[PDB]
């Protein structure tokens, strides 16, 4: 219409045209993220009568043995049970609106909340009464070996207390991993016999300066075993560092962790989402870590990948160091925690399984 | 588009082969130990009398030579920090860090600084933390400096930069200088390229 | 395929190449298919009688696609030219199934500068080299794409679930949930998948 | 000490950042290689020593001399690179052929990797599509208007078009020319684009 | 007021002026300046007097012969222009701070014996060379009072920029004048005073030079040293029966 | 990427045009030119629209964003949200100044437009700078750059990404 005789539309032209386990891990980490082939649905949208039975469980210490292979995970209760109950553990301190768990180099989550204990004192000698019950109870409940384990997380270090028998013991111990010159001496001034295992008053500090070299850095990790943990708990109830006087976290006292419950315990879980992947965020204690191995070990057929993220100031908690029926852990928890500390200064950061042996990473 | 395009320094602890400024910033010299002498190569000691450069004596070594002697077992030499790198004039950098000079501190100071990271030391969590945080605390006023200067004598603004910041600095003023020329309507004239014109002035 | 789509998907293509650190995959079918209509339009436009309106619109159509298809064309000769020992090498190494990255033209451009690059080095210099030092790896010579940089993108399929920085948990959120026409600074690691398979477009 | 032919080398064409190819240094190149040649027959001599007769302290000198030997062949290569970086832009932006000039700073095997690798480029443009093949040279702007007002700087003879005839390039001189037909010669700075 | 009227003629003179044709393009020529300075950190602009005739001779002509408060009026309005330009700045630098105001023109400039007593309080254009100076003192701008017995506080007081200064209350609103100055509530700028001296050519035959004390503010100050060749742009004001010493509050310096 | 590539990505939007001469369809190989009738409106790409308006033979008919009342509620919306805002088209900037320099005598009130836009732009540029400031400080490695235009990213990009990377690279050597 108008053009040449020879002229051809633009549409025209284109018409024409391995291990049985894993070492111990005693560090506390922060994520998990399971991988595997087949599916994480099954732990998904979970039951009201699935989660009330793995509460009761979990309070009733009852072991739960899944056969070898499982074909059809999202119709086995048993699983999801187990599932409810490994997502279980108790903390001390309840404040929702507060970040409790990694209390070290934690400021941007602590920026701006409703801390009425950072100025009010009667408040705050009343938070301190309350955590010094609780930390003598959790103290009473690891002698009797009705506990195996716990944390205690303040803003500065990090303790942990060990039953008798765990990691190759044969006594209560425990573990400070940034100690300071000063606690030290401190320490030494009430009876404590620890050991670490890592002008002339000028010539004196010159002396104190290859002492004074490792602090604030997890060389300076304390160890101290026997009877001296009792006095280590006296003196830490009744220091006066361990609650910070100005900050952020001004008048917070530290947080205690258990895989059993105390006085004043308040019982929390652990968050888990599926997107195939798996992610399960918090404070996550080995025997959570032994228990998820163990269930996915069974429901994914034995093939499965796990990148672990590691709190960092707790990795030092792996130097080595040389009747748990009751403590409320499965046997093969107890066993695997009852070995040698291979790890040193250094945390599992990939665990790979495939075909029922595991090559970790 | 640019017509020569030189390959670019690599970045952090580890070189180019074919990088110039990299095969220049490794020709400065680091304080070393001999630690196990080398028999010979007196020669290179002018005051020394000896053919042989003795055990245990201490040289400014090239970063290149250091690099290619050192082991870890630490028996053939040993490496010490400069000065600028030391507890010294670390805790002067976190003081402020826009008041440095780091033309005269060295004219590449973030290279060379990672480039200390290969030899093994306990203070490189330091090292790397100290560099870090000088980058970020020197950036905005490097971004302010080469955004909002435009037809001005800029060697006042670009005589405290080593040549990372610099480099910087020309991205910046050539990111200014574009739109401002787009705005007076210069950008539809077909130019010539300043190679050809910097030839036609010889 | 209307020619329009055709055109779309030449820019979509020129401006993924212009940012990305690596050499994308090839899209020769579109260079095809648009030569061809450039080619047929040219004498098209030539029966035409002089002294038309239409001469002059079709003419500035031909000559404002033709710069954009030589800017793409010269985008991957300059990637080609400044990574051609790696690129030769993944190519030697292609397993069948996973798209090419080269055309055969490029392939051979490749292969005749690799060839003259060897061959001016050897003779200049390695000829009258000590005898033990005389060979030189070009594939640790030549530098590598930085697949960390940052880039700017556009996000035309939603995805979910998408992990920033996954190697280190000091990030404060590490989860992002693109949405459908949002804007992201983030680096070129983490969403080289998308790129590839055209849910994420570069610009 | 050593190496220092070569950093001065280096320096030499760091000193020209804008391109600008200069002069081939023959001399500096047969210092190196001189020298390189004196270290290997010591090293070599010292290796020999150290192997028979059993000195075992001769091995940090045989360490030293290897990584001087390295630093040397690698200042070697990068300044051919650089050189052939600078000259490959002559030919995108020079058009083809070559001005005396910059021919004369040349050295003979890096003329003859010029026409290697135009021939291989020319190759590679009629590969494209059919026929003559799309001249990615050309085209180095956006396009905005098909015919463009230029005037001569130099004398530059006669410049033909396609239709057989030429065109008196004279100083001064303006023509109202297409825009395809000028853009080599603007480029290379025979023609000066005037704006209204 | 007609103040307010005069600020906002100001504030549309800053936002609205353009420089260019069609045939190239357009670029705003002090809002563009007023951004890149306030974001270098060097808060002042330099306007011409041209420029303000062709966009509005009315408000050239009231600069020309009452600099005072039409220059004031006009630093304001720099001010809010400044702070309408760059409103979200970073953090810590909410606060908007002040800009001066520099003044210049291509008149052809008078001489310090052409300078009469009619001539008083206007703009004024005199050349000299610069023979002598002094040490960079503080001027205050803003100072708060308070009293010595009730102890009641007055702040936020202006002072008028020059060699001017501000009368102190009697009553205390506690005897007679119980009111003194806080220290630290005190805002100060820069100050300095020169001498200029007739140019060598100038001066007449058998007779010396004559001289002229001036006045330099804020970032005018350490800008001429003694011996320079210099064309000032000033006003004209006072600091024997009725005698007044006169000065010259300089307002723009052209080093030559 | 230049501004004149930028400005060439703008050139493809759609204006009205009031031709003088008469024309039939034109089959174009990105779509097709509707009839060419005297006194008649005919969509066509703003470049077209330019080329005719320079060699007159058209009459630009301002776009529907460009008025004084939308372009104010605009501004002020801009000036309130803390974020970036969606704006009346991808190419404001560019589509101002080619209509408002080659076809000012057919838009009215063309002054008060060009000061409107620019108050946004200016705005905008400033949240910009702030988003590379706090990004930079706070080590972040992920950014929404929601409703940003691509002019405002080429003013500040080229520089934002190479201190970026530089920065990434001088954040993980330990590693
Ligand atoms: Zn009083």
């Amino acid at each position: 219409p108008g053009y040449s005789p020879s002229f051809k539309k633009p549409s025209e032209i284109l018409r024409l045209s391995g291990s049985v386990t894993f070492p111990a891990d005693w560090s506390l980490k922060t994520r998990l993220l399971f991988t595997s082939s087949h599916s994480f649905s099954w732990a998904d949208h979970l039951k009201a009568q699935e989660e009330a039975q793995g509460l009761v469980m979990q309070c009733r210490a009852t072991a739960v043995n899944l056969p070898h292979s499982i074909q059809e995970p999202k119709l086995s209760t048993d699983l999801r049970c187990a599932f409810q109950q490994s997502l279980v553990h108790w903390i001390h301190p309840s404040l929702p609106w507060v970040q409790l768990f990694p209390r070290i180099g934690v400021d941007r989550k602590m920026a701006g909340k409703n801390t009425p204990w950072s100025q009010d004192e009667s408040l705050q000698q009343v938070l301190m009464s309350e955590w010094a019950l609780s930390f003598t109870s959790l103290y009473n409940l690891l002698k009797a070996k009705l506990c195996p384990y716990f944390y205690v997380c303040t803003y500065q270090f990090t303790v942990l207390f060990r039953a008798a028998g765990l990691a190759g013991s044969d006594v209560i111990t425990a573990v400070m991993s940034p100690t300071t010159r000063g606690l030290r001496e401190a320490m030494k001034n009430e009876g404590i016999t620890f050991s670490q295992p890592l002008d002339s008053i000028s010539i004196k500090l010159r002396k104190e300066k290859n002492e004074v070299k490792l602090d604030h850095k997890p060389e300076s990790v304390v160890l101290v075993k026997g009877t001296n943990t009792f006095t280590l708990l006296n003196f830490l109830i009744n220091c006066k560092s361990i609650v910070a006087a100005a900050g952020l976290q001004a008048g917070l006292p530290p947080t205690l962790l258990s895989p059993v419950a105390f006085r004043g315990a308040t019982m929390h879980a652990l968050k888990a989402r599926s997107v195939f992947s798996l992610e399960i965020t918090g404070p996550i204690m080995p025997h959570s870590l032994h228990s998820l191995t163990m269930l996915l070990q069974s429901a994914q057929r034995g093939s499965f990948s796990a990148g672990l993220y590691t709190h960092e100031p707790t990795a030092v908690f792996n130097t080595p160091i040389h009747d748990l029926q009751n403590c409320g852990l499965h046997p093969c928890t107890v066993e695997q925690l009852t070995q040698v500390n291979e790890l040193g200064k250094l945390s599992l950061r990939h665990l790979e399984m495939t075909d029922y042996r595991y090559t970790w990473k | 588009w640019e017509p020569y395009m030189p390959v670019e320094p690599g970045l952090g602890r580890e070189e180019n082969f074919l990088s110039l400024e990299d095969l220049l910033m490794s020709q400065e010299k680091l304080p070393c130990c001999i630690e196990s002498g080398f028999p010979r190569l007196g020669f290179l000691d002018k005051g020394g009398d000896s053919d042989s450069i003795p055990e245990g004596s201490k040289m400014e070594l090239p970063l290149w030579l250091a690099k290619g002697l050192y082991d870890n077992k630490r028996r053939v030499l040993s490496v010490e920090l400069p000065k600028i790198y030391r507890e010294g004039w670390r805790t002067v950098f976190s003081a402020d860090a826009n008041v440095v000079d780091l033309h005269k501190m060295g004219p590449h100071y973030y290279g060379f600084g990672s480039q200390l990271l290969n030899f093994d030391s306990p203070e490189n969590p330091e090292i790397a933390k100290t560099i870090l945080q000088t980058f970020v605390g020197r950036f905005r006023r490097i971004m302010d400096s080469s955004q909002n200067a435009y037809n001005e004598d800029t060697s006042g603004l670009v005589a405290r930069l080593d040549e990372l910041e610099r480099s910087l600095f020309r991205a910046g003023q050539r990111g200014l200088n574009a739109f401002q020329s787009w705005e007076r309507g210069k950008a539809a004239q077909i130019t010539a390229s300043n190679l050809v014109q910097n030839y036609k002035k010889r | 395929l209307t020619p329009a789509e055709l055109i779309n998907k030449l820019e979509e293509a020129w401006l993924n190449e212009k940012f990305a650190p690596e050499l994308l995959e090839s899209k020769s079918e579109v260079v095809e298919c648009v030569m061809e209509q450039l080619n047929h339009m040219e004498q098209n436009l030539h029966r035409a009688k002089p002294g038309d309106l239409k001469i002059s619109f079709h003419h500035m159509e031909i000559e404002r696609i033709r710069y954009m298809l030589s800017s793409y064309l010269r985008s991957r000769m300059l990637k080609i030219e400044k990574f051609f020992p790696h690129i030769l090498e993944k190519e030697k190494s292609r397993g069948e199934g996973e798209p090419p990255h080269l055309s055969p033209e490029e392939f051979a451009f490749a292969k005749e500068y690799m060839t003259n690059t060897e061959t001016l080095l050897k003779s200049v210099a390695l000829r009258h080299m000590p005898p033990n030092l005389q060979t030189v790896d070009l594939l640790k010579s030549v530098p590598k794409p930085n697949l960390d940089s940052f880039v700017f993108l556009r996000v035309k399929e939603e995805q979910n679930n998408i992990l920033v920085e996954p190697e280190t948990d000091e990030q404060s959120e590490y989860a992002i949930d693109m949405e459908v026409g949002s804007q992201h600074l983030i680096r070129y690691r983490t969403i080289a998948p998308l790129v590839a398979s055209g849910a994420v477009k570069l610009i | 000490m050593f190496c220092e032919k070569a950093i001065e080398l280096i320096r030499e064409l760091q000193r020209a950042s804008d391109g600008q190819l200069p002069a081939f240094n023959e001399d500096g190149i047969r210092q190196i290689l001189e020298e390189m040649k004196a270290l290997y027959e010591q090293n070599q001599a010292d290796v020999n020593e150290a192997k028979t007769e059993g000195r075992s302290d001769l091995i940090p000198t045989i360490k030293f001399r290897h990584c001087c030997l390295l630093r040397n062949r690698r200042c070697i290569v990068a300044y051919l690179y650089d050189r052939l970086l600078r000259i490959r832009a002559l030919r995108w932006e020079y058009g083809s052929v070559l001005p005396s000039a910059l021919r004369f700073h040349m050295s003979t095997e890096e003329m003859d990797w010029f026409n290697q690798y135009k021939r291989s480029l020319a190759t590679y443009m009629r590969s494209l599509g059919g026929e003559e093949g799309l001249d990615i040279t050309q085209d180095m702007k956006p396009p905005k208007s098909l015919y463009i007002e230029v005037r001569c700087l130099r004398d530059y003879g006669e410049f033909e078009i396609d239709d057989g005839t030429t065109i008196l390039l004279k100083k001064n001189s303006q023509h109202f020319l297409p825009r395809w037909k000028c853009e080599q010669l603007i480029r290379q700075g025979v023609l000066e684009h005037v704006l209204s | 007021a007609k103040k307010s009227q005069l600020k906002k003629r100001f504030r549309e003179f800053l936002r609205q002026y353009r420089i260019g044709t069609d045939r190239t393009g357009f670029t705003f020529k002090y809002r563009d300046e007023l951004k890149r300075h306030y974001n270098l950190g060097e808060y002042w602009i330099e306007v011409e007097m041209e420029d303000l005739a062709s966009f509005d001779e009315d408000l050239a002509d009231y600069l020309y012969k009452q600099p005072t408060e039409h220059l004031q009026l006009l630093e304001e309005a720099a001010q809010e222009v400044a702070d309408e330009v760059t409103r979200p700045r970073p953090a810590g630098e909410e606060t908007i701070q002040e800009i001066q105001v520099m003044l210049r023109s291509d008149a052809n400039p008078a001489n310090i014996r052409s300078l009469k007593s009619e001539q008083m309080s206007h703009l004024v254009k005199i050349p000299g060379i610069i023979i002598a100076a002094t040490a960079v003192r503080a001027k205050a701008t803003k100072i708060s009072i308070q009293c010595r017995s009730c102890r009641n506080t007055i702040g936020n007081i202006a002072v008028r920029p020059g060699l001017e200064g501000y009368a102190m209350p009697r009553k205390c609103n506690c005897p007679l004048d119980p009111y003194f100055i806080i220290p630290d509530k005190c805002k100060c700028v820069d100050f300095q005073t020169l001498k200029l001296q007739e140019s060598p050519d100038a001066v007449p035959h058998g007779e010396l030079p004559r001289h002229m004390q001036l006045y330099c503010d804020r970032y005018l100050c350490d800008k001429v040293v003694p011996g320079n060749r210099v064309t000032i742009m000033g006003i004209y004001s006072i600091r024997g029966v009725g005698i007044r010493s006169s000065y010259i509050r300089v307002v723009g310096i052209q080093v030559d | 990427m230049d501004a004149s590539e930028v400005e060439f990505l703008a050139e493809k939007e759609q204006v009205t045009v009031i031709p003088n001469f008469s024309l039939d369809k034109v089959y174009l190989i990105g779509g097709d030119l509707g009839p060419f009738n005297p006194s008649l409106p005919v969509e066509v790409p703003l470049w077209l629209a330019i080329n005719l308006k320079q060699r007159q033979k058209c009459r630009i008919v301002p776009p529907e964003w460009m008025d004084v009342e939308k372009l104010e509620a605009i501004r002020d919306q801009e000036r309130r949200e803390e974020t970036f805002t969606p704006m009346p088209s991808p190419y404001y900037m560019e589509l101002t100044k080619l209509l408002l320099n080659h076809a000012a005598d057919n838009i009215p009130k063309a002054d008060e437009i060009r000061t409107l836009v620019k108050d946004t732009w200016d705005t905008r540029i400033a949240k910009l700078r702030l988003s590379a400031d706090s990004f930079v400080k706070g080590q972040e490695a992920h950014a929404k750059l929601d409703n940003l235009t691509l002019m405002e990213i080429n003013t500040i990009g080229t520089f934002f990404t190479e201190s970026l990377n530089h920065m990434y690279k001088l954040r993980t050597s330990l590693q």
